[PDB]
């Protein structure tokens, strides 16, 4: 039988299939041409022909209907930004008329545009300023006049807010009948400015200057407001009063981040700041008074949440989950054996009570009705890297429910769930460790419905391929569990001795070590090269408790560091490892601890891939970086900023094989980190080898730099190994 | 975050 | 016995003595840690002690002796700017006295300072702006108030005047008693920047982003304005007046350059200015008129200087060498055969007597009495690579007499030359083919008065050497020799098969093959490695008559590139060259051609190395790439400029193994030009060799740098050829 | 120039 070879990951040959749909309804589903789905029965009938648009004159991008389902939002001209923000041009059409809308159009260059979550305004940010649309095809009521490009950001994100706080553009958020438009509003003007070339089609004479508001550790953070406005009234000198809700005291008298907004009601919305030293944050719950048309955040109705031991949250403070009166909420929360489980809040009550305990976590809250809460959890055979969904019964917490865990144990151990609007029926997405498979189901007496995609088509073509194997195990160091995974070649025998490549990531909070299926590099190395591809997740590593995530608070660089290192001796006394063949490569955080080992004098690795690495904190952002590293300061952290950085290591890079890597215009880990890197290894006469890859971002991901950047470093490893 |  | 190893050459063992004296007289030089010599008899006396200075409390980088001896201008605080520009501190040191001048210092970051040429006034540029003092110790006169950082540049050459028409910073210059001070202004108000990032050391959180003024081919170009100064009239009460002198009217039509400024009497300066389409010169000549204050340019005494062929002079319009009354002039002119010959000029007359003729080139004009003119050619058994001194009887054009080519014909082929003020005596330098050899002589009969210095200990260090040879001969294409060297291995064997590597610049009038001794990373190649490191002046190249130099008029990246193509061919059907093992490298233009070789699909070349690449026209400087190549408009040239690219080649790179090299802070050849090379590669998918140098300019010449780059090519070359 |  062939293997998994090289040619297949970068050409695709061997394709998951997904089953991707868009809930519209308590009971209807779209899917792609674009058909809808009768839940209960399967039926479908042609909801948008894929002829509808041949002549439309512009290749569409996306669509968007509104939720009473007369209109349709087509997004075309897509130019990505950042990781999520991006612009674009929209048209409206009409699904009654089957007319476009050529009146008042959407401008192009949008910034972000939603439906509100009932009938059918529209909100949009262009040139950094909200506008509303009641109807689709009437004048847009401008909303802000601040907006100013690179300097006052009203309804999205800047740069750090997006990537760090928010993971989105968007920061827009309607009330749940839409008669309220809240929005933040982001002021960089004193945030110092990344600066970097791109070079663009070789057409381009000079190259161009990027420049972006981005706050490295320590330094000058945007500022923010939080206003909300009543879209109803936009019949008042088409001059609509946006309402500020002003952060509370605790916030004010330092530098902070608005951290969630999640509306309770029709007139109550629920914010949380958080510290610029993030281990202190408070949830304000802000009711409109209707006499005076303002809000107001009862001091009774404030909730403190603070961390001892590290930052909170896993990355940021958990969203409330309320019920529908808005009097009481649902929140993860670090228990006091330091578990993140589900507590019930009263809104004027300070104690709230867990619901869920034990030695796991829950992942996330995914639905909440009147009877029932789902959420999702690693309980299920005290396995960290696995994913269950589980229903707990509202009057008695003792009826718990795992809704996911017997449906096929062998083939799915990792679940992810679709409600539909109302939780009425929940999509179940498996993804291992067997192939992914997709099913649908009914709440109301949890029966499945029907297999929507079993991926048996790829399973019939994988049979004639040597796949790899994995195995997802643990060793115990100091009387604690740490769980690694390998990919294994196919007829791997344990008598002999294979080349081993640890694939590290090793950030906070991260999980390399899991039950998912994927086919990537690793699968290569493993079924054509019969390398082990290994992972393993230390101190640092999330899911199992704050005793293991805040073991490296204050000091990235150090346990994760040493743990992969450890990890890395310990298979090696598995018997079946090489010990002259040990290589390590990452990405990002993986390419900082790659860089760490391979400076660390360990005497362990023969060579090592970083790609993107970060290099020293103080390059980084500051929400990222303070969180786990405090301030880059003499009171506060700066030493041990100072003594984790990789050019401080370049003397110890003569022991090994370097290869490192970055895209010349990624915003994220700056270019100037490898800059520094490599400059700090020629300076003491380090040979290594290096890949710059021009105009590519932090992702490296555009289709011919996907595919240089793992042909060179396959080329690499090979090498290395004497394949 | 630092990660692709 | 050992070889001549990559350390020897990283590392400097094996220095070639130098003897770099400064004539202060017609009779006596300085030399420094400072003894003064009399050349008559070769006694010295010590004229300043290495320890004058030990109390100055600053690192002393350069000195500077008044013309007549009173004064020592001491530089410090030296940074390095351009090729030729930095700024600096001065002090003034009273030789006298034996004071340091205390008051009226120069600013700290002077940027240009000079003697008149005979006794001690001084001009400096400090923030663009000229300051003239008549005593060192005195406040200056303010020239001009007009200077502005990268926009209005008075007395100093903007970046691409520096670089590519005076090779110098200074733009100023005395007249020959110091009265006048004439300068030329520079307005870059309308040139782009280019911009690039600069890394800096690490604690540098934010890189700093450089911007330098830079026109790109075909883009708006500095203007220039040149002034006269009296600085014999010069008022603390009035600011000064200068002169302006116009440029011609055949140059005011569009636009031009300043590119040459020699005075000729007290009261007399030639001026000659290049159209920006660079095959028509004019040179005024321009008389001081006492009794208005002016300078004019009189109509007859205008010289027109152009070519049908190719551009105007060697790199530029060459200098005039004045008689001592100014009435008359010679002039390296291209004759009606192409072939470059001293022509006699009156400054009233339009056409010239050729005072030299044949099929060589006259390099420069050396020196002027009412007897003789003393030059430099390649006449000399008709080897353009070999360089002899040579004099000429003004009063009979017939006698001419070789002064250097018997000296020590089996070691020297190879001179220049240093004439003492009135060229009583003059000092010879040889530099190859064997070791360089210094020597002074009386002019009356040409006697060799002493040897300065022999080699004679480096000499014997390198007999305890296995040092590679040098054979320089030439190969027939059409009729016509082109010359290649190669350095040939220790105990070099006939009946073996070498690799090779192909050595390239191939520029316009370049030369590859000469006598010169040189000691560098091909000798290493050779002597360690046993690879034959050759070289070829093909189509382009100089010395050789406009037939050659001419041929790539129009059409760079074509027959220069062909050429070499055709050398290895020719090499590699020798029988001592394995034609398995064929490589090329080069530098700048050499980086280009050896990209452009490896691109054509030639199939000769296993591998090459492209050190700082130019791989667009539209990229490098205006006077430059426009000398050669015209404009890039589709009225002019753009056809041959999108021709002639690297990236238009990049699928054929398929078949060679390629590591291309560029510093990040090159100012020079920008890192855009590599960045649109590897984009190129990546986009049709071919593998290759990578390093960027951090913060390194055009050079890599820091000493971490060039020790990293000779070692990471020298394991490239040495994995190509299997060593 | 394009040289070194």
């Amino acid at each position: 039988a062939k293997t998994y070879t090289l040619t297949d990951y970068l050409k695709n040959t061997y394709r998951l299939k997904l089953y991707s749909l868009r809930w519209i309804s308590d009971h209807e589903y779209l899917y792609k041409n674009i058909l809808v789905f009768n839940a209960e029965y399967g039926n479908s009938s042609v909801f948008l022909e894929n002829s509808t648009f041949d002549e439309f004159g512009h290749s569409i991008n996306d669509y968007s209907i509104s939720p009473d389902g007369q209109f349709i939002l087509l997004e075309y001209n897509y130019v990505k930004q950042w990781r999520h923000s991006y612009t674009a041009s929209y048209d409206i059409y009409d699904l009654n008329k089957r007319q476009l809308i050529t009146e008042e159009r959407i401008p192009n260059n949008t910034q972000w545009v939603t439906w509100s979550p009932v009938g059918h305004k529209l909100a949009y940010v262009w040139n950094n300023d909200i506008y509303v649309k009641i109807e689709p095809n009437l004048p847009s009521y401008r909303i802000t006049w601040t907006g100013k490009e690179d300097i006052i950001y009203n309804g999205i994100t800047d740069w750090v807010y997006e990537e760090e706080v928010f993971s989105a553009y968007s920061a827009l958020w309607w009330s749940p009948n839409g008669t309220f438009l809240a929005y933040a509003q982001f002021n960089d003007t004193e945030v110092p400015l990344i600066e970097y070339s791109f070079y663009s089609d070789e057409s381009l004479q000079y190259p161009k200057t990027v420049r972006v508001p981005y706050p490295k550790a320590g330094a000058v953070n945007p500022t923010v407001k939080f206003f909300v406005v009543n879209t109803d009234s936009l019949s008042s000198v088409t001059n609509a009063t946006s309402i500020q809700i002003t952060a509370p005291a605790s916030m004010l008298i330092g530098d902070h981040y608005l951290c969630d907004v999640t509306w309770a009601t029709q007139e109550r919305i629920s914010l949380q700041w958080l510290r610029r030293i993030q281990n202190y944050s408070v949830m304000d719950i802000c009711d409109y008074d209707e006499s005076s048309g303002r809000w107001n955040c009862l001091v009774a109705r404030q909730h403190i949440e603070m961390s001892t031991t590290g930052w909170v949250g896993r990355f940021r403070p958990s969203e409330p989950h309320f019920t529908l009166d808005g009097n009481s909420f649902y929140k993860i929360i670090s228990n006091e054996e330091g578990y993140r489980h589900i507590c019930y809040f009263q809104i004027d009550k300070k104690d709230c009570t867990f619901i869920t305990k034990g030695t796991w976590e829950v992942i996330g809250i995914e639905a909440l009705t009147s009877d029932y809460l789902y959420y999702i959890s690693n309980e299920y055979k005290g396995m960290p890297g696995g994913r269950n969904l589980y229903k707990i019964q509202l009057s008695d917490y003792t009826k718990v429910t795992c809704l996911s865990c017997e449906l096929n144990p062998e083939r799915c151990q990792y679940y992810s769930v679709s409600f539909s609007k109302e939780a009425k029926y929940y999509q179940l997405r498996c993804s291992g460790p067997g192939l992914p498979l997709y099913t649908l189901h009914s709440s109301v007496n949890d029966k499945g419905l029907r297999v929507l995609e079993d991926n048996s088509a790829l399973d019939k073509m994988l049979q004639n391929v040597q796949m790899p194997s994995k195995k997802l195990d643990f060793i115990i160091l100091n009387e604690t569990k740490f769980w690694y995974q390998m990919i294994l070649p196919p007829h791997f025998d344990k008598s002999k001795k294979y080349p081993l490549l640890l694939d590290v990531y090793a950030g906070p909070c991260s999980q390399k070590a899991d039950t998912v299926f994927r086919l990537n590099w690793a699968t290569y190395l493993a079924s054509t090269e019969n390398i082990i591809v290994a992972s393993f997740d230390g101190r640092g590593s999330g899911y199992q408790g704050d005793k293991i995530m805040h073991a490296i608070n204050r000091r990235l660089g150090t346990f994760e560091v040493e743990d992969q290192i450890e990890a890395a001796r310990q298979f090696s006394k598995m018997g079946f490892v090489d010990n002259k063949r040990i290589a390590i490569w990452g990405w990002s955080y993986g390419g900082y601890v790659t860089s760490m080992v391979l400076g660390s004098g360990s005497g362990v690795f023969k060579c090592g891939i970083a790609v993107a690495p970060v290099s020293r904190w103080e390059y980084y952002d500051s929400v990222y970086t303070e969180r786990y590293m405090g301030l880059p300061t003499p009171e506060d952290n700066l030493d041990h900023y100072r003594n984790s950085t990789v050019m401080s290591r370049a003397e110890n890079f003569k022991q090994v094989e370097y290869l490192l890597i970055h895209g010349t215009a990624d915003d994220n880990v700056h270019f100037q980190q490898s800059a520094q890197i490599s400059k700090a290894l020629v300076d003491v006469g380090v040979d290594f080898q290096a890949m710059w890859y021009t105009d590519e971002d932090h992702g490296i991901a555009s289709s011919t730099a996907h595919q240089h950047i793992y042909t060179h470093m396959s080329h690499f490893i090979k090498q290395c190994f004497s394949l | 975050v630092a990660m692709p």
